[PDB]
């Protein structure tokens, strides 16, 4: 009864630093099998079969795209540019991560450079924090005067997806199913 | 305010930037190579110019960091790799002059050709015509005519621009803080580290000389036997203890002695092994032979191939209007993408080429896990050595038997084994001394020990004194014979081979001594041997992060080249060579067709 059709068949996906967040309620997930092509399911506080025995209050279902090598970094206590500067989670994360390959739908022969991810940041990012500001980043003592280069670099950087590259660089869509149980009234039901 | 961090972020940006540009350029090059068009060559030219300018700009920007205050090995190595630059120090006028001179070489070397003076009408291009003449000619006068005509048509045009080029390059190399262009070329082997890992420039020439000095006698013996067999081939024509004429070596320059095989078979009744008949009879194809090669590769302990390989690689000619090129080559586009392009025939030769190409690509994925500036081999000859070790391993009668392409009732023919070993030895041992000779000549010319008026004189003197091959006619200094080869004409170093053979023999011996082989080193098969593959995996996947001296040790047991496997492999031929008991040792090299 959720827009799982919309959240799973979204035509376009936002950039890593501009990742989207939605709120769902009043319905239940009923995944059958194999929808996570990359059988990826790493969630701890619940069980894949026992998840139907629980209800949740707050949901943060994110959606973005990453290259092949960096899909490992989506885990608590992990390091790497994506982890430190784009997306961070606390040590008590509770959510089942889904990822699958969509090279047949998100790649073009001419080369796709419409996806961005931040590379430079002054300090480690706080959990569940988004920095969409395009302010210039500085690295030296003398001040740059609006002209780039020479110890002042633009932060953002493109992906560059192609259809003939290997699996290690193939784009996968990533969905994080955040949940939490508190005093708030039940919002998500189950297979009653 | 740390130049270490400054260079760190510099390389952090440069990695992604160079990776994207390189993938685009490689894709364009492959698209051009598959199908040829004027639009394709326009794309080639524009992409090449854009990369030239872009890399020059990036190197100039990266030249603004020091090297005496960097501590980290890896950061220091990356900084050295990015700082090593060329074609930027020279001014615009000198750079344009050098570019025009090089283009003049690249044009006139291919343009110049000679024809028959006796019959002006009948003469074709160099590619089919003179090659066919050299590979199917048995006439002294005809071979001499072709050889002299080409050597008198090419050099008289290649000499002046080459001299100006060498002077300009010497000037630039001196200006770039190097001793000379020869020193710059030799400076591709030095490695800097502690704990007795220092590698200077003189070590390379020292080890090369030490190897050649103790390897020469086997060449002497095989030269004596081949000279006797060639006397049997052609009568009353050559001196008995002299040299082999340059036009009787199968080809113009005598790079390989492969054409003399039908003229040295000890036993006509028992010819060399020819499984090509059964190969054609079994009626297999390119897909089948490549599946067999993949199975052999897997049997050692190396992993499976990629799906995109079979998905996109082309092996059978479509036969449509559009044309392609049928020269097998190894392609490594990067970004976890590997492709091949070849046209397949059913022979042992194509078996070996397919296996060698598969080994090349295997190495390519092996070192492909490193960052972009580190996706490269330890040195130049590692790829070909890795291909050739397994080529020799897979070129043995026991292997061709245990894949079941040979009748069970066939008994191991030591005579056929000796024939195959003689063929391989006559190729390999004859290949290298010419390469060492030519590289020494080129280095001497570049550093300047050979003056202008002594080029050809020193070339011929070194030729005679090293190899023992004489010239049939006198020549003057206007000719530029040593530049007749494409590598010399187009400025390519020839030291990557002699090195490659040494590494080949060392790796073969090291890998076969561990498989618990019972007989001599030769004929060893590594199939169904996991430990050899496990040991070789670290060698294959090390990359260029570690120095090559450190890397080679982890497999060999020593960090310096040695030639013991060559002698231990070729010992059976030495023991056989009772046959030539009437052979005199030594020569004078004083008999030539001039008298």
């Amino acid at each position: 009864l959720c827009p799982f059709g919309e959240v799973f068949n979204a035509t376009r996906f936002a950039s890593v630093y501009a990742w989207n967040r939605k709120r769902i309620s009043n319905c239940v997930a009923d995944y059958s099998v194999l929808n996570s092509a990359s059988s990826t399911f790493k969630c701890y506080g619940v069980s894949p079969t026992k998840l139907n025995d629980l209800c949740f209050t707050n949901v943060y279902a994110d959606s973005f795209v990453i290259r092949g090598d960096e899909v490992r970094q989506i885990a608590p206590g992990q390091t790497g540019k994506i982890a430190d500067y784009n997306y961070k989670l606390p040590d008590d994360f509770t959510g089942c991560v889904i990822a699958w390959n969509s090279n047949n739908l998100d790649s073009k022969v001419g080369g796709n450079y419409n996806y961005l991810f931040r590379l430079f940041r002054k300090s480690n990012l706080k959990p569940f924090e988004r920095d969409i500001s395009t302010e210039i980043y500085q690295a030296g003592s003398t001040p740059c005067n609006g002209v780039e280069g020479f110890n002042c670099y633009f932060p953002l950087q493109s992906y560059g997806f192609q259809p003939t590259n290997g699996v290690g660089y193939q784009p996968y869509r990533v969905v994080v199913l955040s949940f939490e149980l508190l005093h708030a009234p039940a919002t998500v039901c189950g297979p009653k | 305010s740390t130049t270490e961090d400054l260079a760190k972020t510099f390389l952090e940006k440069f990695n992604y930037e160079a990776e994207e540009l390189s993938y685009q350029n490689s894709l364009a090059s492959w698209n051009y190579n598959t199908n040829i068009t004027d639009e394709n060559i326009q794309k080639m030219n524009i992409a090449g110019a854009k990369w030239s300018a872009f890399y020059e700009e990036e190197s100039q920007h990266a030249k603004t960091y020091p090297l005496e205050e960097i501590q980290d090995p890896i950061i220091k190595r990356q900084l050295r790799a990015l700082q090593q630059s060329g074609s930027s120090v020279l001014s615009a006028d000198k750079r344009e002059r050098l570019n025009t001179i090089l283009n003049a070489m690249s044009t006139i070397y291919s343009t110049g050709k000679a024809c028959n003076p006796n019959n002006p009408q009948e003469c074709l291009l160099l590619e089919p015509g003179l090659d066919d003449i050299m590979e199917n000619s048995k006439d002294y006068n005809e071979r001499l005519w072709a050889w002299e005509g080409w050597r008198s048509e090419v050099g008289k045009q290649l000499r002046p621009l080459y001299e100006e080029y060498v002077a300009l390059k010497n000037e630039m190399a001196r200006a770039n803080n190097y001793e000379d262009y020869g020193d710059y070329w030799r400076g591709d082997y030095e490695e800097e580290w502690a704990d007795g890992y220092n590698y200077s420039r003189n070590q390379l020439i020292e080890d090369v000389e030490h190897t050649f000095t103790q390897i020469k006698p086997l060449y002497e013996h095989l030269h004596a036997y081949v000279r006797a067999k060639l006397m049997d081939a052609y009568p009353s024509r050559i001196s008995p203890t002299g040299c082999l004429p340059a036009h009787l070596l199968g080809d113009m320059w005598g790079r390989f002695w492969t054409n003399l095989y039908p003229l040295m078979v000890p036993f006509g009744q028992k010819p060399n092994i020819d499984v090509t008949d059964a190969m054609v009879n079994q009626s297999w194809d390119a897909r089948r032979i490549f599946k067999e090669a993949e199975k052999f590769f897997v049997s050692v302990g190396l992993p499976n191939m990629t799906e995109g390989f079979w998905q996109n690689s082309m092996l059978t000619e479509p036969g449509d209007n559009r044309k392609v090129v049928c020269h097998p080559t190894a392609w490594d586009l990067g970004k976890h993408d590997f492709r091949i392009k070849m046209c397949t025939k059913v022979t042992m030769d194509d078996f070996l080429t397919a296996h060698h190409e598969m080994g090349h690509i295997q190495y390519d994925m092996a070192y492909a896990a490193q960052p972009f500036l580190l996706r490269n081999g330890a040195n130049e000859g590692f790829h070909e050595a890795v291909g050739e070790i397994m080529s020799l391993s897979a070129a043995t009668p026991n292997h061709l038997k245990n894949i079941g392409l040979l009748p069970p009732d066939f008994s191991e023919d030591s005579e056929t084994d000796i024939n195959f070993l003689l063929k391989q030895a006559l190729t390999i041992v004859g290949t290298l001394p010419f390469t060492y000779m030519l590289e020494k000549w080129r280095w001497m010319v570049f550093k300047g020990e050979i003056p202008k008026e002594q080029w050809m004189q020193k070339w011929w003197e070194m030729k005679r004194d090293i190899v023992g091959v004489v010239e049939p006619l006198p020549h003057d200094e206007t000719y530029c014979d040593p530049a007749a080869l494409f590598h010399v004409a187009n400025d390519y170093s020839f030291i990557r081979y002699y090195t490659r053979t040494i590494y080949q023999f060392q790796f073969q011996e090291a890998l076969c001594q561990i498989a618990k082989h019972e007989g001599p080193l030769y004929k060893c098969d590594i199939s169904n041997s996991r430990e050899a593959g496990q040991k070789l995996h670290e060698m294959l996947s090390l990359g260029r992060s570690k120095p090559w001296t450190f890397a080679l040790e982890r497999v060999v047991g020593a960090k310096t080249m040695d030639v013991r496997p060559l002698l231990n492999y070729f010992e059976p031929l030495f023991t056989w060579l009772e046959q030539n008991r009437n052979s005199f040792v030594g020569w004078n090299t004083d008999w030539s067709p001039y008298a």
